[PDB]
């Protein structure tokens, strides 16, 4: 009940996101995951 | 063997020359396709370089 006492309330940090750009890595990322390895790592 | 013992200077000559080329090249370029090969070159001349002064300090 003494909550209110406080003088440096703030709601929350409801502020809007940052804007980010493309990057190139993630298309490496792609490129390396559709390739072939050694091993099975599946048997059914 | 005699021109052999003298090239490892020529080709020092040009390792570092096609580094520094390969790093302005791709902090000046703008695609993804560009980027992505200038990084894998200069991963694999880093290798290379790294390999031949190791077989050159073991043979001398």
């Amino acid at each position: 009940d003494n909550c209110r006492d406080v003088s440096d309330l703030k709601q929350y940090d409801s502020d809007e996101p940052e804007l980010r750009s493309l990057s190139s890595w993630i298309q490496n990322e792609f490129n390396k995951a559709c390739e072939l390895t050694d091993s099975t790592w599946i048997e059914l | 063997n005699g021109k052999w013992r003298e090239q490892l200077g020529q080709k020092f000559e040009e390792i570092r020359w096609l580094i520094e080329e390969v790093r302005h090249r791709l902090k000046t370029t703008e695609n993804s396709f560009e980027q992505i090969t200038f990084m894998q070159a200069l991963q694999l001349l880093f290798e290379v370089e790294q390999e031949i002064r190791t077989f050159s300090f073991q043979l001398i």
